[PDB]
């Protein structure tokens, strides 16, 4: 009797509208979705579009995307900065729902490895004792 | 035996070390608030079995104060720092001069 | 500076120096136990 | 809403208040402003607004708190405004007792302290409040009991609450300093030193931290600073 | 988000929406959980205003990075890079002779 609960509205999944279509025609659309990220201009507005695409890749979870974010990362190389890798960083502790599948995949792609040393909470991946008792005088020095 | 790739990792990690707690502060509510938006928008949300929130309408002013609170603080930080670095400018000019 | 016959005190800052450096090397050298401590403590900010 | 209105009207009162008393700046540079000055109405927190008691009944520290550091900051941005931010860091002294968890006032009132430290306009002005806060330094050392500790006895560590962001803080404020090494005033290295025997002198001897663990000094050059080589 | 200074404004900016959001949402959830045909309305304007509240939090996380950022890059310009540019050595080196 603390509440009904019950939710009479509902929403269907007809979301990831940039990520859209079946996954299906995998390296097609792969190298598509590459092409028009090389595409876009004023670096601001990339973001943006990033961080929809980042959000509908997590409301699916793999090697393959672990395989794409290789390429826009090596992609994003050749320019200086490195937006890709901040934006999974903060989008990957930012929505609701996550779980070790996370730790997996950040643990799988190599590419941005330091860029999770940077920012995200990579306690796990610098799992060597030595590295972390290195680190603790490190940071204590 | 360490190699050189994880000094390097390690260092860069300890180059970039931060704490700024009145931003986790907000973030930390920002974080409270969402997750009973969403378990309260799935319907099954909760009656306070779990550690995600208290559907108690006795508390719920105390989630506004604490979000007018933290943002303020917040806030008054980084005008406090800004100021700062624009003072530090400001000298660093006058010494020039 | 240096050579001057009038003005000592930097010959007296030279001479401080040179024997502080060369304590430190004397205990290095001969002690075989700071050399155990002074390796420790390059080694682990560094272990390379 | 509420609470912006509230703390509007706190600080206009605070204003009020604190433009009464008649202390002047050097008088309390070097003297702490006794108890008796104020009346027990402004402390225990028995206010101007006391009209929302049972909403603002929430989180009543945090309240004095945020709406203190507010009058720092909009009093600081001099001779008058060093005034009323030396008065407001002392009344947050006094007013321990009245606090519901008395402890907290440790990590309240260094965090004012931290505040005024960053809005100084340029080591004169540091230079010409440090006074202060080498006359209280027997305030630091306690860092959560309501009660004196004994001269020559300190209970801060490198690691502990109070410590765990300000010793950090202060460190890069010290490195910053160092890192100029070309245009740098006598004003600075003054700024510096006064900085360091602080510190030093907050944290006893044997501390983790209180002494450096065997780093011979690179940058030893006495040269004049690339001119006139 | 060239200097320190324009990414903190940046941040401040994006703090501003976050915390209206906020703001409207928390004002939404008391009016549910008070003690029909507006509680209906209140749950059916919610979705809109929660995949909002996730937006402006993630842009919030990326502006902190940059600024982060920035500032360290800032915080390595030493002193001779600052003074390289001055004009007369020929008094200086006067003064200091």
């Amino acid at each position: 009797a603390l509440s009904q609960k019950v939710i009479p509205p509902a929403s269907p999944s007809q979301a990831s509208i940039l990520t859209e279509e079946v996954i299906r025609n995998w390296p097609e659309r792969s190298k598509t979705l590459c092409s028009d990220f090389t595409a876009l201009e004023s670096n601001d507005e990339k973001e943006d579009w990033l961080r929809t695409l980042f959000i509908e890749l997590f409301d699916f979870i793999d090697v393959a995307s672990f395989t794409n974010e290789l390429v826009n990362h090596e992609r994003q190389v050749s320019q200086a900065s490195i937006v890709g890798k901040m934006f999974i960083a903060v989008s990957s502790t930012v929505p609701n729902i996550n779980d070790l599948t996370t730790i997996s995949l950040c643990k799988l792609i190599p590419s941005l490895h330091e860029e999770l040393f940077k920012f995200s909470w990579i306690s796990s991946k610098l799992l060597n004792k030595e590295q972390t008792t290195l680190l603790r005088h490190l940071l204590k020095k | 035996p360490l190699s050189q790739k994880q000094i390097d990792q390690v260092r860069t990690k300890v180059h970039y070390s931060e704490v700024d707690t009145p931003f986790n502060k907000y973030l930390d509510i920002l974080g409270k608030v969402t997750k009973l938006t969403g378990s309260i928008i799935n319907g099954t949300l909760s009656n306070d079995d779990s550690k995600i929130e208290k559907l108690t309408e006795q508390n719920i002013s105390q989630l506004k104060e604490s979000a007018h609170l933290r943002f303020l603080d917040l806030q008054s930080s980084i005008d406090t720092k800004k100021v700062a670095d624009e003072n530090w400018e400001t000298c660093q000019q006058e010494t020039l001069a | 500076q240096l050579t001057q016959e009038d003005d000592d005190y930097y010959r007296k800052q030279f001479i401080l120096q040179l024997c502080f450096t060369t304590n430190l090397i004397r205990n290095l050298i001969s002690s075989d136990e700071t050399r155990n401590f002074y390796k420790s403590c390059y080694l682990r900010e560094n272990p390379l | 809403s509420n609470t912006e209105e509230l703390i509007q009207n706190s600080i206009g009162f605070l204003q009020k208040t604190f433009k009464a008393l008649p202390v002047s700046f050097d008088s309390i540079r070097h003297e702490p402003l006794p108890s008796s000055m104020l009346h027990a109405s402004v402390l225990n927190f028995e206010w101007e607004p006391l009209e929302k008691n049972i909403s603002a009944i929430h989180d009543r520290d945090s309240l004095i708190d945020i709406i203190l550091k507010r009058f720092i900051i909009d009093s600081m941005t001099l001779e008058k405004g060093l005034l009323n931010s030396c008065i407001g860091l002392d009344f947050v002294y006094n007013s321990r007792f009245n606090r519901s968890n008395p402890a907290s006032w440790g990590n309240t009132f260094f965090e004012l302290f931290s505040t005024i430290i960053d809005l100084l306009n340029s080591p004169s002005t540091f230079l010409k409040f440090w006074p202060y806060a080498e006359s209280r330094i027997e305030w630091f050392k306690m860092n959560t009991s309501v009660e004196p500790v004994s001269l020559g006895e300190s209970n801060l560590i490198s690691y502990k609450q109070p410590l765990y962001e300000k010793l950090r803080h202060w460190n890069d404020i010290l490195a910053k300093l160092e890192n100029n090494d070309i245009l740098n005033t006598v004003k600075h290295y003054n700024m510096k030193y006064k900085l360091e025997n602080f510190l030093s002198e907050l944290l006893p001897i044997n501390e983790e931290s209180n002494f450096n663990r065997s780093a011979s000094i690179s940058a030893l050059q006495e040269s004049d600073n690339e001119w006139n080589r | 988000g060239r200097t320190y200074f324009e990414s903190l404004c940046e941040e401040e900016q994006s703090l501003q929406e976050s915390q209206t959001h906020l703001l409207n949402i928390l004002d939404i959830l008391s009016v549910l959980a008070d003690p029909d045909d507006l509680l209906t309305e209140s749950l059916k304007k919610l979705p809109d205003l929660h995949r909002e509240l996730i937006n402006s939090s993630i842009r919030l996380r990326y502006d902190k990075y940059q600024t982060r950022e920035a500032q360290l890059l800032e915080d390595t310009k030493t002193g001779r890079d600052v003074a390289a540019g001055v004009q007369n050595p020929k008094s200086i080196s006067e003064y200091y002779s």
